[PDB]
């Protein structure tokens, strides 16, 4: 059973949230696992100590979390792996008797998918559960038909159902200018829901990519770190990547900022890559590539 | 209530309170937390010490770098710091919370 | 001594039964723990002792046990702790709602360059507001400690996408916040069930001094006239940053000048990105352009500035 951090006279939230207790069991080795909505938390953060009884042992862990991470409205869970069984306990924030209605995302797609990869893909993201009722249909906005969507489920540890459909839409369709709409009913609400997206129609301008090299700081000697600037474009919609040896570096490696406006017109983003002594040493060449739907020649733009 | 000792007053406060708490509670009390200049003035101190540890008006402003007293006189004999059960001081956590707190006037 | 309650379940439910209470460690002696319920002692046999000794210090945890209708009634919980000097208390009270029907509320920590340059520390209370209905947005502010506060320029500002956003800037002390002073803020509305609750304080923990770099942007095609000056401020905790841009030793205004927001590096530290936009009549005039850096852990005098 997990046991949260009182709050004050007043009821105000404290600064630091501690949490996680587990009862006492059979002496042998045990596993405990921290999870933030289903993703696997940092282990330095957590503290462990285990502690013999009589004949049982008991064992308790403890999380530290800011009071902007534990009011933001997430569900955290201890993982507990003895046996080959695995035992779960949930913790979340003192909420309502369940506020507000059902809400559904429909995102455009990514700037790679819809030039590099050719393959442009439209996610319909539904947050929810009663009954498995929920139905996605989709439509043209001039009434052409459309391909089957993924539709895939996943039941959350928070006590939510989360769908999403996959529609694959066409290249040339979407920079044309092609509305794709979607519908979706549920028994407990009482109109239908409608979302719809489209190319974001506007003035369109061409990104400015400028790369830049951090020099020799002393405590550092075989990490190096890389800026790029992406600047003056629209839309907001912009793919960052990062090449080395003629392939692309995964995403987890390089950070991205989110699209913010100029003292003017456009929209600018900035790039950071951290890189060894072996990766500049083996090749002394870094190109940040930025596709856009403005962007000449074939939408690719990248500079050394 | 406060022990005296050579000339001034120590009032020996106990309670679950943060460094800035604890420094509320001297002022409260009409006076401002303890400060060391003599040797002989640590022996009395360790008489009273809790095992926990007791709270010393010993902080750090950043801007100069140098620990300076509560009242405003530098540091001759010897983040917040505080004061162990065998005497010596060392450095902690200023949102830290201990059982015990000396006042002085 | 800190009091530990009963979590909530994945949807965020109560439970039937409330547990609370722990007892930090002691020098060996007898004990008196005493229940109350807002200045009343409550029944002996609701609530369960046991005495553990570790090492030389001994520890003690008290275990009462509340129903539902107990806990969620708005009752504060005391437990009163008798043990030479007389008396210790802490508090227990219910965790007010977050986000009700989509009310949200954020309190940001002062910049570095109002805590130590401009010496003028002051926190700001934004809360965003959906449904603009008749009432009001009630900012009631408070100490940890129990210390009175001035007060609060409350100033709405009604958006074009039919939101209202109002703001309360608190002039807090430069000395209180430095030795760890906790400030509290209380949102209630009239259509609103519940009460919103945020507080902050000075974030403890591991100091770093920032690394600042400065880079500016070759001539494009099309442009002539303007160019753009970028800056790199990385490797430091907490993240409060404060980013400042200079010519003829006179400082820009928030205008031109734009800083991203503090994002975690892989590692440690903290990292922040700065973008100026400058004219033909800037750079032949003065050929230099200095941006500084504000931070905790900086030096020399919280001063980190790179050309
Ligand atoms: C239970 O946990 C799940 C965690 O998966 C929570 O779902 C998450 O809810 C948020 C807020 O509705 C979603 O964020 C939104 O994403 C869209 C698309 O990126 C964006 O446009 C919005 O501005 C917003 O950031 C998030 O995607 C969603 N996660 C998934 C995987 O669906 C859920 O809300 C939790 N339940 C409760 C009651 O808190
Ligand atoms: C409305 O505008 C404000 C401007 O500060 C913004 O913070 C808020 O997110 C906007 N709301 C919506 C629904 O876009």
């Amino acid at each position: 059973k997990i046991l949260q951090s009182s709050c004050d006279g007043g009821g105000h939230f404290p600064p630091t949230i501690q949490l996680c207790l587990v009862s006492g069991y059979t002496p042998g080795t045990i596993q405990i696992t921290w999870l933030e909505d289903g993703q696997v938390m940092d282990v330095d953060l957590s503290t462990a100590s285990t502690t013999q009884e009589g004949e049982l042992a008991s064992t308790q862990s403890e999380l530290t979390l800011s009071q902007k991470h534990w009011l933001s409205d997430r569900t955290y869970t201890c993982q507990v792996t003895y046996q080959g069984h695995t035992f779960e306990d949930s913790t979340k924030k003192c909420a309502d008797s369940n506020p507000r209605g059902v809400s559904a995302y429909l995102s455009r797609p990514s700037p790679f998918d819809l030039f590099i990869r050719k393959s442009p893909t439209i996610t319909c993201l539904v947050v929810d559960p009663s009954k498995g009722t929920v139905q996605l249909t989709w439509s043209r906005a001039s009434g052409k038909p459309v391909q089957h969507s993924t539709r895939k489920e996943e039941k959350q540890r928070n006590g939510t159902l989360t769908v999403t459909s996959t529609l694959p839409v066409g290249t040339r369709d979407w920079i044309e200018g092609e509305t794709y709409q979607c519908r979706v009913t549920h028994p407990h609400l009482p109109r239908a829901l409608m979302r719809s997206t489209t190319k974001t129609s506007g003035p369109r301008a061409a990104p400015e990519v400028y790369a830049f090299a951090t020099p020799e700081w002393p405590g550092s000697r075989d990490k190096r770190t890389l800026a790029c600037l992406i600047q003056n474009f629209m839309p907001e919609d912009i793919s960052v990547q990062w090449l080395h040896n003629e392939v692309q570096l995964p995403d987890a490696r390089h950070s991205t900022t989110q699209p913010r406006k100029t003292k003017g017109s456009g929209f600018f983003v900035f790039s950071r890559l951290e890189v060894t002594r072996a990766e500049w040493e083996q090749k002394d060449e870094f190109i940040c590539r930025a596709v856009h739907e403005a962007a000449s020649p074939s939408q690719t733009v990248q500079r050394a | 209530k406060w022990i005296n000792f050579q000339r001034k007053c120590y009032y020996f406060g106990k309670g679950t309170k943060q460094w800035v708490h604890a420094r509320y509670a001297c002022d409260d009390m009409e006076g401002q937390l303890v400060s060391i200049h003599s040797p002989e003035e640590q022996d009395f101190l360790t008489k009273h010490a809790s095992h926990t540890g007791s709270w010393i008006g010993l902080r750090n402003l950043d801007l100069k770098g140098e620990f300076i007293w509560v009242d405003g006189s530098h540091v001759d004999y010897s983040d917040c710091v505080m004061m162990r059960g065998s005497g010596r001081w060392n450095d902690a956590f200023c949102d830290r919370k201990l059982g015990a707190w000396v006042c002085d006037r």
